[PDB]
DNA sequence: ACACACTCTCCAATTCTCTAA
DNA sequence: TTAGAGAATTGGAGAGTGTGTTTTTTTTTTTTTTT
C-alpha cells in the first residue's frame, strides 16, 4: 500500500536461535512470501542441457 | 510470445470499421460512414482518419471502447494493423505515398470524448490513458524533423542494417550483420532510406477564470506531430486530446 | 441556412443602426455617445495606401476621461469580454517590455 | 516450537502487536476514553457504549472510502494496548504496516462473517491505510536532535510554497527483445531488480530483457515547505523552515499561507558528492515524512445557533464580543462585525459580477486604540494578513516576478481580511496599486514573459492618523483625512474617532485599565455576558455558508428614497451600492433569507453615524467639537 | 590515483561416451 | 544393470588494460551623486 522507501526491516529467528534478515513491508505479515523471497536472492542456477534440424 | 487481447482488439476494430452501419441523416438506409471516409481520403490523398467516441461507446456493449480508453498505449499498434487491412481491401491506392513508393503512415484520431480535464487534474495514476485537455497557448517551437525509423551501413565492410527503432534517444545497431566483420563503430545514418516525422513542441497554462482561491496558474508542455503542426497560435484558447506520457532523463 | 436567414432578416430592418447602438454594453445606464463610439471603433475604417507607397491609417483610437464612480472601466470590461482579439492591461502594473515584446 | 517474526533489533514479536490491535479495533467503545477523561459524570450511557471502530468500518465500506483516522490516546485507554502506544512512537514504519494489514483483514471478516452482499474482490483490490494523530506534545523545529531519527514527531507552522506533483515509480515493466516475453518487477529501496537472463525456458539468453517506461506504474509525490511560527523564534533572530514529503491522498491539500499541524516520521538520508560515482558526503540531509495533516455539524450545534439567533440583544451581544477587553467604541465594533459577515456574491450571464466584500477605514487621533482593534480582527478571521505602511512595496502587496510568478499579501489574503496599519505613511505610488484590486477584486499583470489576471476577493481594514497627526478642527473633514478622492471613494465605511476630554468618560476608562493590574493573570473582563470565541466563529462561519438574502420590493423603495435624500442637497453612486451591501450583511447576521425595511434603515444609520455627519456644518464642512 | 568499463585468458567443473563385470 | 575411466565443452575467476575527473537583458530593494 505505502511507497517503496517507507519500508522497515524484518528479522526471522530459526530453531537453534539463529537469525535471518529480509526487507519490505509485506514480509512483515506473510511468512510464505518471506520464505520464498529469502531463497530468491541467491545467485546460482545449475546450467542446463538440450533435437531437430534441416 | 503473442498477446491474444491485441489480436482480438485488432480484428474487432476491423469489424467496427467495416460495419458500424449507421442509418442516413434523412432516411432509414444504411450509409457506412467510415468506409465513405476512407473513399474520401482516397479522393484527396489524405493520411488521417477521425472517429467519434460516441459511435465506439455503443459498439459491442462498450468493452472495446473501454480497452481503447484505459490502455491506449498498449493497443495503438494493433489498431494501426487493423486499419491497414481495411484500407488494403477497399482502397489499395492509399497504402503507398517512377521508382518504388514507401508506405503511408496513417494516423487515427478521436473526438467528442465524455469530459475535459484541467492541467491541474493531471495525476500519475492516469499515465497512458486517453484524455482531453484545454488551456491558453503561451509558446510554440519551430517545426523539426524527428527520426522515426533508421537504416545504417558499415564502414569496414559492405553491409546494411534496416528498420531500427528509436523511442526517446538516438539509437544504433549492436552488431555487424555480416559475420566476416566485427566492427561496431563508424556507422552512418542513410538519410534516403531512413524515415522522419514532423514534430512541434507547444506550451500551455490554465484558463484564468478557473484558478482556485489564492492560487496561481500551472503550465504544461504538449507535443504535436504530423498534419497538426503549426495549427496552434500564441495567445489563443485551444482544446487538445491524446495520451499523457512520461519522458526520461536522456 | 438558418444563420443566413436570421442575418438577412436583421439586415433588412429600417431601425438597425439605432438597435445596434442600443445593444452595446447592456448593463450601463445612458451614455449613448460612448456606446456609438465603441461600435464604430469595433467596425473600423478602410485601410489603404497611395501611389507614393505611403500608408493611410484605417482604424480608430479612443480615450475616456472621468471623475470617480462614473463606471468608465465597465466599457473596457465589456470590450475585452466581447471583442474576439483583445487584451486588458493596467497602467500601473505593466512594463514597456511586457507591453511591446521582451 | 516454531520460527518467529521479529522487528529488526528489538525482540518485539509481530504476533502480539497484531492480536492486540485486532482486539482493540473490534472491541473498543468510547466510554473508556471518558474514564481517562476528568469525569465519569460526562458519560452518555446510550451512545458511549457503542463499538466506535466497527461503526467507522461499516461507514468506510458503504461510503466506499479507504483511510481511517486514529487519535493515539485511545491506545492508552484500552488495557491491552498500553505498551503498543510506546512501540508506535519508537518503531513507526513496522507498526503502521501491521495496523494497515489488520484493518483490511477486519473489513473482509465483516462481510464474510455477517455474510453480506458486497463484492469480496472489490475489497481485496483496495488498499486501506491508518493515519495516527494527536500523538503527544508538539516539538520545536530547532530542537530536533540526532536521537530523534526514525521516531514519530508533531510540528506546528505556516505553509510557504508547494512544488508541482512529481511521478514516483512503483512497478517496473520488462520485455524480451528477441522472443517478446514480459515480466512485471517490484521496486523496493529505490533499486530496480533487473533480471540477469530472459526467464522463458527455451529463450534462456543474457542481456535479453529491456525496460518499457510508459508501461510501468507510478505514484504521486509532492514537497511542501513549512516555516517556523513566530512564537518559537530565538531572541534577535529570523524564523527557519523545514521540508515535508507527502504522497497519494494528501498531495494537493494545502496552499500558500495556510496554517497547519502535522504528524510524521523524522528521517535522514545521505547525499552524493558527484553524479558519476558512489562517493557520499559525511553530513546527512533531513526531512519529515508526513502521515497526517490537520488545520489549527451536530444537531446540538444547530440548536444552539438557532436559539442564540432568537435573542433580542443579539446585535449588541455579537458586537461587544468580537473584542471583549476594549472599552466602548460600539459603532466601530458593529461596522467590523458586518465586515466579517459580508454581503452576497452575485454573478450574471452578462453584465459581470458584483463584490460582496466591505472595505473599512479607521481615522483619528493617536492613543485611541485603533491598532489594538486590528489585532482582534487579524486573529478572528480564518484567513488574513496584518501589515504596516512602511513595511510594504507595490510588488510585495500584490505579486512578484521571480521564470515564475509569486504571491503577495492581497493574494494570500483571498477570501479573508487584510489589515493595513500606518496607512498614511505609504507613498502615493504604493497606494495607487489598491484602486484596481478594491474596485474589481482582480489583479492584472503584464511584464516580460508573463501576462495574466488573478482573483482577489479580499476585504481591507485600514488605520491612519490625520494630517498634522492630531485632528485639527479648523480644517474641513476631507482636508484632515487628506486621501485623494479616487481612493477615498472606494471605502464603504469611514470612521472619525476623537480624543475628546471628559471627566465622566475618563473615570470609567481609568477604572477599566487599572482593574487589569489587580491580578497576576487577569480573569476580569469588560462585560458580564459575552460569547466564547469558538462558538462565535461557528455562528459566523455557518451564516456565511447557508444564508443568502434577497432584496424585497419594500427594501427597494426605501433604498431609492434614502439615496435621493442623501443626494439632493456629496453622495456618489457608490453610496447606493455600499448601502445595499451593508443591508445584506445585516440580514445574514439574523439568519434571514430576505432584506427588509429594518435592515436598510440600519445600513443608512450606521453610515451617517460613522463620519460624524450630524455634528458636521452642512455648508462649511467643519465639525463642532461641542456636539461630539 | 582513484573508481569504473571493458577485454582477454586459463583452468577445472561439468556431462557425455565407451568398456567390462 | 552398475560403475569407472577417458574426452570434450563451457564459466567465470581474475587478471589486465585503458579511461575520466579539478575549475543583453528583465525585475526589485537600497544607497549614492547628480540636477
Ligand atoms: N477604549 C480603550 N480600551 C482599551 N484600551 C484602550 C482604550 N483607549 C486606549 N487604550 C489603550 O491605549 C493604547 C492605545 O494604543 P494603540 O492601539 O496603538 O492606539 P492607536 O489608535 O493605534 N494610537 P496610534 O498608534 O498612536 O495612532 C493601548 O495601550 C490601549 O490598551
Ligand atoms: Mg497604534
Ligand atoms: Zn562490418
Ligand atoms: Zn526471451
Amino acid at each position: 500500500a505505502r511507497h517503496s522507501r517507507f519500508g522497515g526491516l524484518l528479522s526471522i529467528q530459526t530453531p537453534d536461535k539463529t537469525r535471518l534478515t529480509v526487507s519490505g513491508s509485506q514480509a512483515l505479515v506473510d511468512e510464505k512470501i518471506a520464505l520464498q523471497k529469502l531463497d530468491d536472492s541467491k545467485k546460482w542456477n545449475k546450467r542446463i542441457i538440450k533435437a531437430a534440424e534441416g | 510470445v503473442d498477446d491474444v487481447t491485441g489480436e482480438k482488439v485488432r480484428e474487432a476494430f476491423e469489424q467496427f470499421l467495416e460495419d458500424f452501419s449507421v442509418q442516413s441523416t434523412d432516411t432509414g438506409e444504411v450509409e457506412k460512414v467510415y468506409r465513405a471516409q476512407i473513399e474520401f481520403m482516397k479522393i484527396y490523398d489524405l493520411n488521417t482518419i477521425y472517429i467519434d467516441y460516441q459511435h465506439l461507446s455503443m459498439r459491442e456493449n462498450g468493452a472495446l471502447a473501454m480497452a481503447i480508453s484505459e490502455q491506449y498505449y498498449r493497443f495503438l499498434p494493433f489498431l494501426q494493423k487493423g486499419l491497414r487491412r481495411v484500407v488494403r481491401k477497399y482502397a489499395p491506392e492509399l497504402l503507398n505515398t517512377s521508382p518504388e513508393q514507401t508506405e503511408r503512415v496513417f494516423q487515427i484520431s478521436f473526438f467528442n470524448l465524455p469530459t475535459v480535464h484541467r492541467i491541474r487534474d493531471i495525476r500519475s495514476e492516469k499515465i497512458g490513458s486517453l484524455l482531453s485537455i484545454s488551456g491558453t497557448v503561451t509558446r510554440t517551437s519551430e517545426v523539426r524533423p524527428e527520426l522515426y525509423k533508421a537504416s545504417f551501413t558499415c564502414d569496414m565492410c559492405r553491409a546494411i542494417v534496416d528498420n531500427v527503432e528509436q523511442s526517446f534517444k538516438y539509437t544504433e545497431p549492436t552488431f555487424c550483420p555480416n559475420p566476416s566483420c566485427e566492427n561496431r563503430a563508424f556507422w552512418t545514418l542513410n538519410v534516403t532510406r531512413s524515415r522522419f516525422l514532423d514534430w512541434q513542441k507547444v506550451r500551455i497554462q490554465e484558463n484564468a477564470n478557473e484558478i482556485p482561491t489564492g492560487s496561481m496558474p500551472r503550465t504544461l508542455d504538449v507535443i504535436l506531430r504530423g498534419d497538426s503542426v503549426e495549427r496552434a497560435k500564441p495567445g489563443d484558447r485551444c482544446k487538445f486530446t491524446g495520451v499523457e506520457i512520461v519522458v526520461p532523463d536522456v | 441556412s438558418d444563420e443566413i436567414n436570421e442575418l438577412k432578416e436583421m439586415v433588412k430592418d429600417e431601425h438597425i443602426y439605432d438597435k445596434l447602438v442600443r445593444s452595446i454594453a447592456p448593463a450601463v445606464f445612458g451614455h449613448e455617445a460612448v456606446k456609438k463610439g465603441i461600435l464604430l471603433q469595433m467596425l473600423g475604417g478602410v485601410h489603404k495606401s497611395t501611389v507614393e507607397g505611403i500608408k493611410l491609417r484605417g482604424d480608430i483610437n479612443i480615450c475616456v476621461v472621468g471623475d470617480p464612480s462614473t463606471s468608465k472601466s465597465q466599457f473596457l470590461k465589456y470590450v475585452v469580454g466581447f471583442a474576439p482579439r483583445s487584451v486588458y492591461t493596467s497602467g500601473k502594473a505593466s512594463s514597456a517590455a511586457g507591453l511591446t515584446a521582451a | 516450537s516454531e520460527p518467529l517474526r521479529i522487528i529488526w533489533g528489538t525482540n518485539v514479536s509481530i504476533q502480539e502487536c497484531t492480536t492486540n490491535f485486532r482486539n482493540f479495533l473490534m472491541s473498543f467503545k468510547y466510554k473508556f476514553r471518558k474514564i481517562l477523561d476528568e469525569r465519569e459524570e460526562f458519560i452518555n450511557n446510550t451512545t458511549d457504549e457503542e463499538l466506535y471502530y466497527i461503526k467507522q468500518l461499516n461507514e468506510m465500506r458503504e461510503l466506499g472510502t479507504s483511510n481511517l483516522n486514529l487519535d493515539a490516546r485511545n491506545l492508552l485507554a484500552y488495557k491491552q494496548t498500553e505498551d503498543l502506544y510506546h512501540q508506535l512512537l519508537n518503531y513507526p514504519q513496522e507498526v503502521i504496516s501491521i495496523m494497515d494489514q489488520t484493518i483490511k483483514d477486519c473489513m473482509v471478516s465483516l462481510i464474510v462473517d455477517n455474510n453480506l452482499d458486497y463484492d469480496l474482490d472489490e475489497i481485496e483490490t483496495k488498499f486501506y491505510k491508518v493515519r495516527p494523530y494527536n500523538v503527544g506534545s508538539c516539538k520545536g523545529m530547532r530542537e530536533l536532535n540526532p536521537n530523534d531519527i526514525d521516531k514519530l514527531i508533531n510540528l506546528k507552522g505556516l505553509v510557504l510554497r508547494s512544488t508541482p506533483v512529481i511521478p514516483d515509480m512503483k512497478v517496473a515493466f520488462f520485455k524480451c527483445n528477441v522472443c517478446d516475453h514480459t515480466m512485471a518487477v517490484e521496486i523496493d529501496r529505490g533499486v530496480i531488480q533487473e533480471p540477469a537472463r530472459c526467464e522463458r525456458i527455451d529463450c534462456n539468453e543474457p542481456n535479453s530483457m529491456s525496460l518499457i517506461h510508459n508501461r510501468c506504474s507510478f505514484a504521486d509525490k509532492q514537497v511542501i515547505k513549512l516555516q517556523e511560527t513566530p512564537d518559537f523564534v530565538p531572541d534577535g533572530q529570523t524564523p527557519h523552515s523545514i521540508s515535508l514529503c507527502v504522497y497519494d491522498e494528501l498531495v494537493d491539500s494545502c496552499r500558500a499561507g495556510d496554517r497547519i499541524e502535522v504528524t510524521g516520521t523524522f528521517r535522514s538520508i545521505p547525499i552524493r558528492a558527484n553524479s558519476r560515482q558512489r562517493v557520499l558526503k559525511s553530513l546527512y540531509k533531513t526531512y519529515v515524512d508526513v502521515v497526517h495533516v490537520k488545520k489549527v455539524i451536530t444537531d446540538q450545534d444547530l440548536a444552539k445557533i438557532r436559539e442564540v439567533a432568537a435573542r433580542e440583544d443579539l446585535y449588541s451581544l455579537l458586537a461587544r464580543s468580537i473584542a471583549p477587553s476594549i472599552y466602548e467604541l460600539e459603532d466601530v465594533k458593529k461596522g467590523i462585525l458586518l465586515q466579517l459577515f459580508g454581503g452576497t456574491n452575485k454573478t450574471f450571464t452578462k453584465g459581470g459580477r458584483y463584490r460582496g466584500d466591505i472595505n473599512i477605514l479607521l481615522c483619528g487621533d493617536p492613543s485611541t486604540s485603533k491598532s489594538q482593534i486590528l489585532q482582534y480582527v487579524h486573529k478572528i478571521t480564518p484567513r488574513g494578513v496584518y501589515t504596516s505602511g512602511k513595511g510594504s512595496s507595490a510588488v510585495g502587496l500584490t505579486a512578484y516576478i521571480t521564470l515564475v510568478l509569486e504571491s503577495g499579501a492581497l493574494v494570500l489574503s483571498d477570501g479573508g481580511v487584510c489589515c493595513i496599519d500606518e496607512f498614511d505613511k505609504m507613498s502615493d505610488s504604493t497606494r495607487s496599486v489598491l484602486h484596481e484590486v478594491m474596485e474589481q477584486q482582480t489583479i492584472s499583470i503584464a511584464k516580460a514573459g508573463i501576462i495574466t489576471t488573478l482573483n482577489a476577493r479580499s476585504s481591507i481594514l485600514a488605520s491612519a492618523n490625520p494630517i498634522g497627526s492630531r485632528y485639527n478642527p479648523n480644517l474641513p473633514v476631507t482636508e484632515n483625512i487628506d486621501l485623494p478622492p479616487p481612493l477615498l471613494s472606494r471605502f464603504d465605511l469611514v470612521y472619525l474617532v476623537l480624543d475628546k476630554v471628559d471627566e465622566k468618560n475618563d473615570r470609567e476608562l481609568a477604572k477599566h485599565l487599572t482593574n487589569l493590574y489587580l491580578e497576576d493573570k487577569p480573569e476580569h473582563i469588560s462585560q458580564d455576558d459575552v460569547l466564547p470565541v469558538e462558538f462565535l466563529t461557528m455562528y459566523i462561519s455557518y451564516a456565511k455558508e447557508h444564508i443568502h438574502p434577497i432584496i424585497t420590493e419594500a427594501a427597494k423603495t426605501e433604498l431609492v428614497r434614502a439615496y435621493v435624500g442623501m443626494r439632493k442637497m456629496t453622495a456618489t453612486t457608490r453610496q447606493l451600492e455600499s448601502m445595499i451591501r451593508l443591508a445584506e450583511a445585516h440580514a445574514k447576521m439574523k439568519l434571514k433569507n430576505v432584506v427588509e425595511l429594518e435592515d436598510v434603515q440600519e445600513a443608512v444609520r450606521l453610515i451617517r453615524s460613522a463620519i460624524k455627519d450630524y455634528a458636521t456644518d452642512p455648508k462649511t464642512g467643519k465639525i463642532d467639537m461641542n456636539l461630539v
